[PDB]
């Protein structure tokens, strides 16, 4: 009975939400997220099979609203959802409210989304995991990522895909030495996770960077120049 | 708040290179917002602790205790076990302990913590037995036992039944303690391995 | 063998994992040890994808 | 979905809703004279985590906690729920929900939707406290949508021995203050690894109204009692 | 004792650590410490290499998914 | 009705008078024409009573559904757009004039609204029937930027125009000052008008109206 | 209420009078007529304020959705063909005009007006507001091909002025606004800089 | 199980699409390419029965004056979601006056299938396809959208049985800096080189393409081009076989 979208088993064990869970990490990608003293990175892996496709076409950073960046790992088709459906929220709280959706609320109503999603048993928990950066005016650089189960959980250092478990150590590592890093330092922590993590060489394409800053409440997509002015400086 | 950091820091740099005037400047501190002078209460006895000078311990807890959690945080327990702990830690053991712990235990009904007053009562019982006097030790912590029977498993109720085999072994005869040994030891065959604990029960 | 495996714990288990890094252009070029294609020998198309 | 009443009468989905609440994080509450006293593991599973964000404890109203134990999802929508059933009633009635009628509302709330056919109840075991009157109220709340009024109580992995401990270490002559002392102790003995002070999240209910203990107040209550 | 250990070994905090270790754990600590300490030419075994142990040789267990708990 | 809302050099101070006229009688003397929009907010209604009353508690709720769920304080700008919404969908039946103002993370803010919904940002506004003489005080001795005495002496003599200038003002002045840190309430600030002092007493003997059926119960405790 | 909006090449220039009255009770004496949209394009609102301030948030919010979505600026056109939708629509209910002026790559410095009714109309300039009848012939008068920037600035002063100064409803200071690359420039004529004509 | 698309397998994969694509790899083909200033899209109709008509069911279609679409896969799936991009660019020009971004509108097409593959009580289409557009102010764009709907900007594509052939003569190309009319001779000789005779008996080729040269509009390719680049097919084929 268990085949059913959430049906408990005789101990739990919510099955079709741990195959959300799987199927989030057979997105066939790979990103990682840090947080500054008062910049946040993220950097996830970028492919172009076939030489065709490239430019801003294919991609996987989407600017959820002018002050905040975000991320997929999952089904393009699902996260692609996921993303315009943040872009309703906050352009609905921006509405409503008046001021930008503060990062936590967004993720907050991503994560009731997918809990009602998971609750009733006619809407599937769709197969991908979002992160949110973001710029705060008592927290800086926000981070906060969110999953279909329906946490909304905020990492100093987070990683979604595959390798995230293995991200995830080597960031505690890193973190466990002096966190006050500034923004050259939290790029290279960042990039140099996930070369570690990934035990591959990167050129400036096969990659996306983006960046929030304290002093430029923008979300950046770092374009090839930067990008590989700090490979090739670090 | 700044100018207590400002002042604890001096009595840091004092303590390093001549502890008389950081300890002045500690009590001076003291004498004297409310997390001022917790912190230089701390410091202060830290100080005394480290110095020996503990016979004024007892006047600090003495005039302190009226407005102990008067001034704040009625869990200033804190500062009340860390300073039973220091002071029952130095084993020097001269002096004092005169009606230190009984008007400690009277307290002017203000803690009524259950936990803190067992741990008084079994450490001034504990207090007694170094003091030579085990008949005291005796009564009082056979009311203690049989008052927190109910759970205290492993530590204090352990360290209670160590009291009473060694006041058996002094006066008892050999045979209560023996008894009250065995107790101990099945009582306590479930420790978190506290050290301090199992090198008292050995 | 894979995980599976009643209860032999001690030694010195390793993973072994299916994808390749760049190895995997190592690997190719190994299999295309075969004689010379007669020209141009850059893997870079199989490389990329 | 649910109506599959095994041939036995009992409901064997709300069993295994049971199961995995009893497979849930560990909490305990303890109503002392003059309050109610609420704890839970909070234990992040690394560093990482912001130990700030996802928090554990949460406050209905000015005069109302709740804490869990089971799904955070669940749990997020069940409060979120609560706060709404509750600011009806302060709207309606110009006054807080107490917690007789906040807790049946949620019951009720659990019990309806359980009662339908693409719905899978909620699980998460909630320990509702209030400190309507002068009186200090605890309440169990069950997936079945069952309320039971309590004096001290514990769920999540060890449940039942917490509810022995809690047996016999409450006596009704107890102030917050040693309230707060078993909590934390019953969260020591139910708890693997060091308790490190913002690792474990905490709220009290008194005449001050429901507050959750920052991690200055809860490391210092660690720091004294370890 | 029988182990060239270092004056750097912090083991009886390893130990407090809270882990599920077993006898034969604890071995395969030692054994697979030394191994790195022979792999980076170390004489005498060091915190680092007890940690690379602990790591290599305890845990790797996860999937208790938040949600999932 | 009279409401008066002045934005200081630092928070806010609102003056509002104490009536509800339902008709043409004074309904009450000490009407709250001030309300706990959210911790750090206030608004001043105006017009028919319960109209402003309903719709201010509403909005008080919402806003602290919202703050709650925030852990951060709630903002003059998200109450402002409920508040124009909100009196936008209903086109002008309300007959509730508003004069919102806070004291949030971005400083004070300070808003009117028009039964409408109008929203017009300005630092000082009054509205109710003396808000005419209310604007005739604030233009005359206003200046950015004022601080907390005099702005409070100045709203009050705002108000007391409006109450000696206006029919169906309050009889007494409430004032409440706004700031990041407090939230003074002085309900009444001020009562220029005390009472009239009833002179010697005129009650009846004991015994005037005998009854006619009695059903004295008592009633069980 | 009283509204001019002029372009020229490569940006565009908005004026508007700082009053909003209901006969009497001039109320918002300092009021932002010119509002931004999204980036750069600005509306100028005339009639209900209510109604005005309640289209122009929705739009606001529609076109902001449509910019991130595209992740291209907003084309001014895009702003004046939903202004015109809703208009057209809710003409019953609306009881409002507006006037539009913005920026865009494909084809920067675009201003269009769709007054009371919904109409769509693009030009080179647009009058707008109760006094727009006392300035729309010396507009079509004294306009000529080719202003500036200052020009056109000088243009809308003194037109605006004009308006503020014949017409009762329209009072207060005459707040401008250019679009352009620059961005949005904004600034105010409070007494002095108000040109005076008689 | 693999029934409903409820059923996220254990390895976390739904089915349903699978089967979906799997359906997909039934039609002949669909090859598109984006030219410099356009796209222009190529198509293997196969004559089922000789029985059938010139000039009748297409594979390709246009949805508003600049853009059009080709599809492969099941037919009624293919008209089905064609009208549909239609009225969802009818309706965005009414709502902002101008012809709707080929992006924007690939992204509300996938949206709907990628609904249509969530949902329970309905089934994804199948029949993927591919929307080719060009504009002055935005280039030529072209995307492919297939059942999961995963909408990507193309150079050049395709989809079908062949796309895999497909990609790789596309790939033997500057498609990056070749204009339509000579675009249309290589699609042209794509189609006829990959086409297996052998198999399928009969054939026709089907041609389009929307560019500068149209004004940004998308037309069938005229008679007598069509039959120009058919003929140069056919030679390139000679060639290839000699």
């Amino acid at each position: 009975f268990d085949r059913h979208i959430t049906i408990f088993s005789p101990e739990g064990r919510l099955y079709q939400v741990e195959y959300a869970f799987k199927a989030i990490n057979q997105g066939g990608l790979t990103s990682v997220a840090v947080r500054g003293k008062d910049c946040a990175v993220i950097v996830t892996q970028k492919k172009v099979p076939d030489k065709l496709l490239d430019s801003s076409t294919v991609t996987h950073l989407f600017k959820i609203t002018e002050n905040i960046g975000c991320v997929m790992t999952g089904m393009t088709a699902d996260s692609r959802s996921q993303v315009q459906r943040a872009r309703y929220e906050a352009a609905n709280w921006k509405y409503k409210y008046g001021y930008e959706i503060p990062v936590d609320m967004l993720c907050k109503r991503i994560a009731d989304i997918s809990q009602v999603y998971t609750q009733n048993a006619e809407m599937r928990p769709l197969g991908c995991c979002m992160i949110l950066i973001g710029i705060d005016e008592e927290q800086g650089p926000q981070v906060y990522k969110c999953d279909p189960a329906g946490y909304y959980c905020g990492f100093k250092a987070t990683a979604a895909g595959v390798k995230q478990t293995e991200s995830t150590s080597f960031l505690e590592k890193k973190v466990k030495k002096k966190f006050d890093w500034t923004f050259e330092q939290t790029v290279e922590t960042a990039i140099t996770c996930l070369s570690t993590v990934l035990s591959i060489d990167f050129k400036p394409s096969e990659i996306e960077v983006g960046v929030v800053t304290v002093e430029n409440p923008k979300f950046r997509i770092l374009t090839e120049a930067e990008i590989d002015a700090h490979l090739v400086a670090l | 708040a700044a100018a207590a950091v400002v002042e604890f820091q001096r009595a840091q740099s004092l303590l390093s290179t001549d502890r008389e005037a950081s300890i002045d400047i500690l009590h001076s501190i003291v004498k004297r917002a409310v997390q001022v002078k917790e912190q230089s209460i701390l410091e202060l006895g830290s100080l005394l602790a480290k110095t020996g000078q503990a016979a004024e311990l007892g006047g600090l807890l003495k005039y302190v205790r009226p407005f102990l959690n008067s001034i704040s945080k009625a869990k200033a327990a804190r500062l009340v076990r860390s300073l039973l702990d220091l002071f029952l830690d130095m084993e020097a053991a001269t002096g004092q302990e005169v009606e230190l712990c009984l008007e400690c235990i009277e307290w002017a009904k203000s803690e009524k913590r259950t936990f803190l007053r067992q741990a008084l009562e079994a450490r001034l019982v504990s207090l007694y037995f170094d003091t030579k006097r085990y008949q005291e030790a005796l009564h009082l912590g056979s009311q203690l036992l049989r008052e927190l029977k109910k759970m205290d498993d492993k530590a204090l109720l352990v360290e209670v039944q160590l009291l009473e085999s060694k006041t058996y072994h002094a006066l008892s005869n050999l045979p209560k303690a023996r008894a009250a040994l065995t107790s101990a030891r099945t009582t306590a065959n479930a420790i978190y391995c506290p050290p301090k604990l199992q090198a008292t029960l050995d | 063998t894979n995980r599976p495996d009643t209860l032999d714990p001690a030694d010195r288990k390793i993973h072994i994992d299916l994808p390749n890094e760049q190895a995997r252009l190592d690997i190719l070029k190994i299999h295309a040890g075969p004689i010379t294609k007669h020209g141009e020998i850059d893997y870079e198309a199989i490389v990329k994808l | 979905s649910l109506t599959t009443f095994s041939p036995s009468g009992k409901l064997v989905q709300i069993e295994y809703a049971l199961a995995a609440v009893a497979g849930g994080a560990p909490s305990v509450g303890i109503k002392a004279a003059n309050g109610v006293v609420l704890a839970t593991e909070k234990k992040q599973k690394s560093i990482l985590y912001d130990e700030r964000s996802v928090h554990k404890v949460e406050p209905i109203t000015k005069h109302i906690g709740l804490v869990y134990s089971g799904m955070g999802p669940d749990y997020r929508v069940l409060v979120h729920r609560a706060r709404k059933l509750a600011q009806q009633y302060y709207l309606v009635y110009q006054e807080p929900i107490p917690t007789a009628q906040l807790v049946q509302r949620v019951a009720s709330v659990m019990q309806e939707y359980t009662q339908s056919g693409g719905v899978r109840p909620f699980g998460v075991s909630l320990l509702i406290c209030g400190w309507n009157e002068g009186r200090p109220y605890l309440f169990q709340s069950d997936p079945s949508g069952a309320y039971f009024a309590w004096k001290a109580t514990a769920m999540g992995k060890n449940y039942v021995n917490g509810k022995t401990f809690l047996e016999k270490r409450y006596n009704e002559d107890l102030e917050l203050e040693d309230a707060i002392h078993t909590a934390i102790l019953t969260l020591k003995e139910s708890f693997e690894g060091q308790m490190t002070e913002d690792n474990i999240e905490v709220g009290i209910c008194n005449e001050a109204g429901f507050r959750r203990l920052t991690p200055t107040e809860v490391k210092d209550y660690l720091a004294a009692i370890a | 004792s029988k182990m060239n250990l270092s004056e750097e070994v912090d083991l009886e905090d390893y130990v407090a650590r809270p882990d599920k270790i077993s006898g034969a754990d604890i071995n395969s600590i030692c054994q697979e410490s030394g191994m790195l300490a022979v792999r980076e030419n170390r004489y005498i075994v060091l915190a680092k290499d007890f940690e690379k142990a602990y790591k290599t040789v305890i845990k790797k267990d996860e999937q208790e998914h938040e949600f999932y708990k | 009705t009279t409401i008066a809302g002045v934005v200081y050099k630092d928070g806010i101070v609102l003056g509002a008078d104490t009536r509800a006229t339902e008709g043409m009688v004074v309904a009450d003397k000490n009407c709250s024409k001030i309300h706990f929009i959210s911790p750090n907010i206030y608004c001043c209604g105006a017009g028919t009573a319960a109209d402003t009353d309903m719709t201010t508690q509403l909005i008080s709720s919402n806003l602290e559904l919202h703050s709650l769920s925030t852990g951060r304080l709630p903002r003059v700008v998200t109450a402002n757009r409920m508040l124009k919404q909100m009196l936008f969908r209903y086109q002008g039946y309300i007959g509730a004039a508003l004069v919102l103002g806070g004291v949030d993370v971005t400083g004070p803010h300070l808003y009117s609204i028009y039964p409408h919904g109008s929203t017009d940002k300005l630092p000082y506004v009054t509205m109710g029937s003396g808000s005419l003489a209310a604007m005739a005080v604030f233009e005359d001795k206003f200046r950015p930027d004022m601080e907390e005495e005099e702005a409070k002496n100045l709203v009050s003599e705002a108000i007391a125009a409006g109450i000696f200038n206006d029919l169906g003002s309050g009889s007494n002045i409430d004032l409440c000052v706004i700031s990041k840190n407090k939230l003074d309430f002085l309900r009444p600030y001020t009562v220029p008008n005390k009472k009239g002092t009833r002179l010697g007493r005129y009650r009846c003997e004991k015994g005037t109206t005998a009854v006619l059926t009695e059903k004295i119960t008592p009633l069980e405790i | 209420t009283t509204i001019m909006a002029v372009q020229f090449d490569g940006g565009v220039v908005l004026g508007a009078d700082s009053r909003t009255t209901t006969g009497s009770y001039i109320a918002n004496r300092v009021t932002d007529k010119l509002t931004p949209i999204h980036d750069r394009i600005f509306c100028c609102r005339s009639g209900s304020a209510a109604d005005t301030q309640a289209v122009a948030d929705a739009v606001t919010y529609q076109l902001g959705f449509h910019s991130i979505e595209l992740n291209e600026p907003p084309l001014v056109h895009t702003a004046a063909s939903l202004f015109k939708e809703m208009c057209y629509r809710y003409r019953e209910d609306l009881m409002a005009g507006i006037i539009i002026a913005g920026w865009d790559p494909q084809e920067g410095g675009q201003v269009y007006s769709v007054p009371m009714g919904g109409m769509m109309v693009r030009q080179s300039f647009a009058i707008g507001g109760s006094g727009s009848s006392y300035i729309y012939g010396y507009v079509d008068a004294t306009y000529r091909e080719g202003m500036t920037k200052e020009e056109c600035l000088q243009f809308t002063a003194n037109a605006l002025a004009l308006a503020m100064e014949r017409d009762g409803s329209s009072g207060g200071v005459i707040r401008l606004a250019a679009i352009a690359e620059s961005g949005v420039e904004r600034q105010v004529l409070l007494g002095d800089q108000i040109p005076k004509f008689a | 199980y693999d029934l409903s698309a409820s059923t996220f397998s254990p390895d976390g994969r739904v089915f349903q699409v699978e089967y979906a694509m799997k359906a997909v790899e039934n039609s002949s083909t669909a090859i598109g390419i984006r030219c410099k200033d356009g796209v222009v899209f190529g198509v293997e109709k196969l004559v089922l029965s000789k029985l059938y008509e010139e000039g009748s069911n297409k594979r390709l279609f246009n949805v508003d004056r600049h853009v059009g679409m080709a599809v492969a896969g099941l037919l009624a799936d293919a008209r089905s979601l064609a009208d549909i991009a239609r009225e969802e660019a009818s309706n965005f020009r009414s709502n902002f006056g101008y012809n709707i971004p080929l992006k924007h509108l690939a992204d509300r097409v996938a949206m709907y299938v990628h609904a249509y593959t969530l949902y329970s009580a309905v089934r994804p289409f199948g029949c993927s396809f591919m929307l080719g557009s060009y504009s002055v102010n935005d280039g030529a764009q072209l995307y492919m959208i297939d059942p999961s709907g995963v909408s990507y900007g193309y150079w050049g594509c395709a989809i079908g049985k062949a796309r895999q052939a497909a990609k790789t003569e596309i790939e033997k190309l500057q498609m990056k800096e070749m204009t339509c009319r000579d675009i249309v001779k290589e699609v042209a000789k794509i189609i006829y080189i990959v086409h297996d005779e052998v198999k399928d008996k009969a054939f026709e080729l089907e041609l389009s393409w929307v560019g500068e040269l149209t004004n940004g509009r998308h037309e069938i390719v005229p008679k007598d081009i069509r039959e120009e680049a058919e003929k140069y097919a056919k030679e390139s084929l000679k060639e290839e076989d000699e």
